[PDB]
RNA sequence: UAUCUGGUUGAUCCUGCCAGUAGUCAUAUGCUUGUCUCAAAGAUUAAGCCAUGCAUGUCUAAGUAUAAGCAAUUUAUACAGUGAAACUGCGAAUGGCUCAUUAAAUCAGUUAUCGUUUAUUUGAUAGUUCCUUACAUGGUAUAACUGUGGUAAUUCUAGAGCUAAUACAUGCUUAAAAUCUCGACCCUUUGGAAGAGAUGUAUUUAUUAGAUAAAAAAUCAAUGUCUUCGGACUGAUGAUUCAUAAUAACUUUUCGAAUCGCAUGGCCUUGUGCUGGCGAUGGUUCAUUCAAAUUUCUGCCCUAUCAACUUUCGAUGGUAGGAUAGUGGCCUACCAUGGUUUCAACGGGUAACGGGGAAUAAGGGUUCGAUUCCGGAGAGGGAGCCUGAGAAACGGCUACCACAUCCAAGGAAGGCAGCAGGCGCGCAAAUUACCCAAUCCUAAUUCAGGGAGGUAGUGACAAUAAAUAACGAUACAGGGCGGGUCUUGUAAUUGGAAUGAGUACAAUGUAAAUACCUUAACGAGGAACAAUUGGAGGGCAAGUCUGGUGCCAGCAGCCGCGGUAAUUCCAGCUCCAAUAGCGUAUAUUAAAGUUGUUGCAGUUAAAAAGCUCGUAGUUGAACUUUGGGCCCGGUUGGCCGUUUCCAACGGGGCCUUUCCUUCUGGCUAACCUUGUGGCUCUUGGCGAACCAGGACUUUUACUUUGAAAAAAUUAGAGUGUUCAAAGCAGGCGUAUUGCUCGAAUAUAUUAGCAUGGAAUAAUAGAAUAGGACG
RNA sequence: ACCCACUCGGCACCUUACGAGAAAUCAAAGUCUUUGGGUUCUGGGGGGAGUAUGGUCGCAAGGCUGAAACUUAAAGGAAUUG
RNA sequence: GCCCGUCGCUAGUACCGAUUGAAUGGCUUAGUGAGGCCUCAGGAUCUGGGAGAAUUUGGACAAACUUGGUCAUUUAGAGGAACUAAAAGUCGUAACAAGGUUUCCGUAGGUGAACCUGCGGAAGGAUCAU
RNA sequence: CUCUUAAGGUAGCCAAAUGCCUCGUCAUCUAAUUAGUGACGCGCAUGAAUGGAUUAACGAGAUUCCCACUGUCCCUAUCUA
């Protein structure tokens, strides 16, 4: 239809946005960056309806071009950003740090860290192959070639980030039992750290999870994503770290704060 | 480009239009309960309807199934919440003979009359409009609140509501001038 | 939320339709109309025609300013602020509208690129540009402008005179190193050398590398490091010609910064020397992201009064090419004769865009989807094309056809299925208003622009809440147990209470208004702030009241009423139903088991071909590991208040002659292992538990579970929108500078994927053995 | 050839009714609301009308296929009484 | 009692039908062919072999016009021939009772009209019977 | 009903090369048609081997219309023998 959409409707929009459908007619169309569109959030969301820093978009505009906020160490002045997961936005003002890591409800979740962590990165690997001169490189989840990997980094694995630079020092494998984080379908947001997988030549190799509740659960590879060993990840996990309480367990303790 | 403003139904309609049999019976739950419209009374039997067949259906699932407790469970707290079910019948075979009327004994221009203070079961309808009779600071004029049993504690009149303690009101004051 | 009722007869039971009945996000029209919220709306007919106005433009410290521009300040005599015009760049391909065409097309779910294009965003990537020379930086040729002009007339432009660049057009550069080619001399051997050039990336071609199923030797042609001179001597995929690299060349030779802003500093051997900070625009190639384009599997409504269709003039395939961004009969040349079809091809129809979905509530179904979201198609009808990353664009151009406007008759211009508004068409549908405040979008970009979008008006489309009254006292009267004191209350004087409909200071609300919420002042007794709409023989609720009419007028969905006492018409009265609504027409769903898979009927009511054969289709007897034994630990519930004790219900693995493919190692978790309630514990010994490589596998249907899975819709949890339809909020303190729960779950089901089961129903296997193991 | 008994497959009749049906009647017209052995065909109120139209067969007469507009509240079946 | 057909009135529907009848859309032969694009030329000028306007060759694409053909959807018509409203009027008596010749089926011919007659059937007969 | 006959024209068909009236009436084709064609039929006076009706094919047959074509014509002019 005569090349690009730039425009989004309401309703349009990814759910785990969770916009009100009457607010107008659109949502943010996200710009064109390093997370895929519908796998993704912008940072007009992020400062107005999350974190309700501001009250309007005119605002989010305001606050941005005064070079406050930075995601994975860079200034980042587009309104409607592809921040995604994993991603870390440090704020200026307020010094607050933040990873980009969903709920087991699925949705991006707010979670604060430390000055310390906020300055590495992890990556899933997507690829890697030789390429300009016979330079290796590895390109991950988030949309960066890192050149001269180790021969030992083949896909389908995390990566630490330096982000103060570019290289990549650790990398955790992808072997039965290690940590990982399913990022898609929606057991989306669930967590931990193998059973196994199906091999499938064709496509669409399986992955076998088994929660550290023994509760086990299966999802395509394309959407695990190592985050290292048993009990011992390489981030900081969100409130609750993913074992999909019940609609009845989530309600028993729901009312389990009953008292004021 | 507009989103969807949902919308529903809340009164089904009796199919055979005549049976004077459930017709005069209609009536005498209408003048009872002080209702205007016939459709006051086709419409809390709409609901009704629908939780019966709610719930009807959960008492086929193999009994205890995983979410016909949940929201079994669920529904009656729901009704007791409001205190047409009795504390007696929360395990939901009892919620199926829900019969009418309990649900119109809750209402608020009932109950406002079963607490004294509406001398007829119209004086409530009539005051309960009339800027008069509120749960908190809360001014309440729809004669159809369903007061849930809890807030029945407080549903003395309001502040500015010349009869429980007020200015003298509008006609007084100048009946006196 | 599993219901019937009126009408065939003298009466009867049937079959059966008609009528009744209820709903409709279902249109219209009629009568009536007070409040809150909500808020669809020129789809149907004519994708018919359109006056006018508006709907696309855009500048940052950061490409171009000698405005004969405003402003003056201020280090600024090149520039500097501010900035019209104009260039340059970018956008104008999104949006919004409509449903005309379209029926294997679109679309949906599921795939494919090892089958391509990809502005942009984001991340990476450039010591090579010369030659047997401006780098302290190379060229005009133009807009704006000035000025002279034309024409009735337009976003018409001509002649002449200037001047810019991140426009146009050009054109230098840098270390080392190594490897290849030539090779003047010397000197004859085992042969080596001075130095001569060549070697960036991109394009085009040919050649090569790109290993790897377990191990080894001999020799011909070359010919590489070390002489102890016999001699010895490494990526990815399931999958590629992949990524990447090497060699010989090829090219009207791609890129390899002549750009801009803010700062200005080091460092002497004081050269206009050499250096150097932050960030902007660009720039090839790769990756990312937003995409696009094709594409696999399966699924469309009625039709046989459509049975054969497809190659004229591609129909189906092969080869080669051409063209494409790329695959491909996409196109061409040559060759062949294929391709679809009763398992409905092909044709026709469609008052046909597809879907998410809507209506109808026992279920199974039936019907609908122009229409807020996704996809597609179009811009009066065709075709063609420029620009560009992206268009076969139409608020772009060109041509033809149709329509059609202005004129000075010479000529020029128009494309609302954008917003509004107009004509027409019809049963059928609103303002030529306000704003970028929100939601988002675009630009050079915090600013500008946005009839996207939001605001009001119009607005009984639908949807929610629900005013038109409420308490008395009395008086004859009933009845409770003479009226007494308990009200049933029927009362034709009364009675003090209450209130918004309205009106309106005000604040709130709002971009500015408006309403609503809140609230002074006003604001109810019958003259009112006065509810309607149908109906009163039956179905079917409510009178054989009164007056009128006299088979007339009229009623009557149907059966039937009226021809002079009309239960039916026209009225008055009284009465019923629903009630801010109610009637009528049309369609549709339920009832309808009158479309019947569930679930009909066919002797005589409608309906078994006159008869048998018989292809398609549908269907199709029985019999192949049953039975027994050991074990493990699961989930309810019991007696106890989970160890063990009892029942029962399921999962797995064993051994019973018992593929579980199969090996070659890697793995072993498990034991036959080395007081048996109990478990740590290496030194002989479980297999299949699956890696990954090899080898090789009869085909299906069904059922399980699971992944993949858009929202809104629906079902549904939480939450007291004052209630409710809704909404996705909200709830707590220290309400002095925060605390905190959320935003579930369910649902896809046909097809594809994955997985467990081996009953049921198929297919295949050894009979001329051309069998099976070795 | 005839008698008797049984058994297969025939043409029928008889009595019953478990059962069925609206009934007359039916060993099927039964084993149906406790609705499923396999399969073929036709019917969906009455007229209009087996008419019109096309196709096709025939020498013809005609055969097969086979509508609609409109009209209508009945038409029909079996049994009862007259 | 019921009841059939021709015949006659009024009204409505659809059919057949000279007009080689009309109309609207979808394709399409043949013929003519705009335009832009590709290309052979061209060379007003304007310059360092290049540019480049008018013009032009040949192409593919292809609107469109003329005359036809085909499909689909409609549709005017003298007249003819049905049906209905429809119950009645005219003429008769066909069926219903052995309906006064029992009725009906197929076929054939004839008759104002219902109908009659021949050949073969059926009982739904007026006979379940020697 | 009536007079009357040997019998009283049936099936068919038509203003037909058969119709007086007559240039019949209606339709159709045309600007206009004593033409043509299709219908109508108390048909002066249609009609059954005096053969009736229908017919593909055939025609130097009579008739009407269309396309093409043309000096037939508007309206004539020129050339050759
Ligand atoms: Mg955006
Ligand atoms: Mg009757
Ligand atoms: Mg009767
Ligand atoms: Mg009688
Ligand atoms: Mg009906
Ligand atoms: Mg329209
Ligand atoms: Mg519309
Ligand atoms: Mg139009
Ligand atoms: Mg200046
Ligand atoms: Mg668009
Ligand atoms: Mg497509
Ligand atoms: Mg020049
Ligand atoms: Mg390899
Ligand atoms: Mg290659
Ligand atoms: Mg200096
Ligand atoms: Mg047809
Ligand atoms: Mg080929
Ligand atoms: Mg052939
Ligand atoms: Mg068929
Ligand atoms: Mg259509
Ligand atoms: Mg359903
Ligand atoms: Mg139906
Ligand atoms: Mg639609
Ligand atoms: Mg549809
Ligand atoms: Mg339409
Ligand atoms: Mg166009
Ligand atoms: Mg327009
Ligand atoms: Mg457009
Ligand atoms: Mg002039
Ligand atoms: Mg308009
Ligand atoms: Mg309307
Ligand atoms: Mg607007
Ligand atoms: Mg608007
Ligand atoms: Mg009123
Ligand atoms: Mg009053
Ligand atoms: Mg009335
Ligand atoms: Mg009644
Ligand atoms: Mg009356
Ligand atoms: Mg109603
Ligand atoms: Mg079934
Ligand atoms: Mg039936
Ligand atoms: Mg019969
Ligand atoms: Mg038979
Ligand atoms: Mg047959
Ligand atoms: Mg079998
Ligand atoms: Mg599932
Ligand atoms: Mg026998
Ligand atoms: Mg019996
Ligand atoms: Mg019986
Ligand atoms: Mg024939
Ligand atoms: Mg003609
Ligand atoms: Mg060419
Ligand atoms: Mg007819
Ligand atoms: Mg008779
Ligand atoms: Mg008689
Ligand atoms: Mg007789
Ligand atoms: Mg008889
Ligand atoms: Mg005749
Ligand atoms: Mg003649
Ligand atoms: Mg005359
Ligand atoms: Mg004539
Ligand atoms: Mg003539
Ligand atoms: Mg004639
Ligand atoms: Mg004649
Ligand atoms: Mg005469
Ligand atoms: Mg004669
Ligand atoms: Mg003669
Ligand atoms: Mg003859
Ligand atoms: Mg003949
Ligand atoms: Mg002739
Ligand atoms: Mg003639």
């Amino acid at each position: 239809a005569r090349g690009p959409k730039k425009h989004l409707k309401r309703l349009a929009a990814p759910h785990h946005w969770l916009l009100d459908k009457l607010s107008g007619c659109y949502a943010p169309r996200p710009s064109a960056g390093p997370h895929k569109l519908r796998e993704s959030l912008p940072l007009i969301v992020f400062l107005r309806n999350r974190l309700k820093y501001a009250l309007n978009g005119r605002e989010v505009k305001a606050i941005l071009m005064q070079r406050h906020v930075k995601v994975d160490g860079k200034v980042r002045t587009d309104t409607t950003y592809p921040a995604g997961f994993m991603d870390v936005i440090t704020l200026d003002a307020t010094n607050e740090n933040f990873r980009l890591v969903y709920d087991v409800k699925g949705r991006f979740a707010v979670h604060r860290i430390t000055d310390e962590e906020a300055s590495y990165k992890l990556g899933k690997v997507k690829k890697v192959q030789l390429g300009k001169k016979g330079v290796p490189y590895v390109v991950t989840h988030d949309g960066r070639t890192i050149r001269y990997p180790d021969p030992n980094i083949k896909v389908n694995d995390t990566v630490k980030i330096d982000l103060a630079s570019g290289k990549i020092t650790d990398f955790i494998k992808f072997d039965a039992g290690k940590l990982v984080y399913v990022t898609g379908g929606r057991n989306l947001g669930r967590i931990g750290t193998i059973v196994h997988k199906e091999r499938h030549d064709g496509g669409f190799d399986l992955v076998h999870i088994k929660d550290s509740l023994d509760n086990t659960f299966v999802t395509r590879l394309n959407n695990v994503f190592v985050i290292g060993e048993q009990g011992k990840p390489y981030i900081s996990l969100p409130k609750g770290k993913g074992i999909k309480l019940s609609i009845a367990e989530e309600r028993d303790r729901r009312r389990a704060q009953q008292g004021l | 480009p507009r989103a969807p403003r949902t919308y529903s139904k809340t009164y089904s309609t009796p199919k055979r239009p005549y049976e004077s049999s459930r017709l005069d019976a209609e009536l005498k739950l209408a003048g009872e309960f002080g209702l205007k419209n016939k459709k006051e009374i086709y419409r809390i039997s709409f609901q009704l309807s629908k939780i019966r067949r709610a719930a009807r259906d959960l008492l086929t699932r193999d009994e205890k199934d995983p979410k016909r407790l949940f929201e079994g469970n669920a529904l009656i707290r729901r009704l007791v919440r409001v205190g047409v079910l009795s504390e007696d019948k929360k395990k939901l075979d009892y919620v199926l003979a829900l019969k009418v009327e309990d649900f119109l004994e809750r209402r608020l221009q009932t109950q406002v009359y079963k607490l004294g203070l509406a001398k007829s079961v119209h004086h409530a309808r009539v005051l309960i409009t009339q800027r008069h009779i509120a749960v908190g600071k809360q001014i309440v004029n729809i004669p159809s609140f369903m007061v849930r049993l809890d807030s029945e504690k407080h549903i003395d009149f309001a502040p500015t509501s010349p009869f429980g303690g007020a200015r003298p009101g509008r006609v007084a004051r100048r009946n006196a001038a």
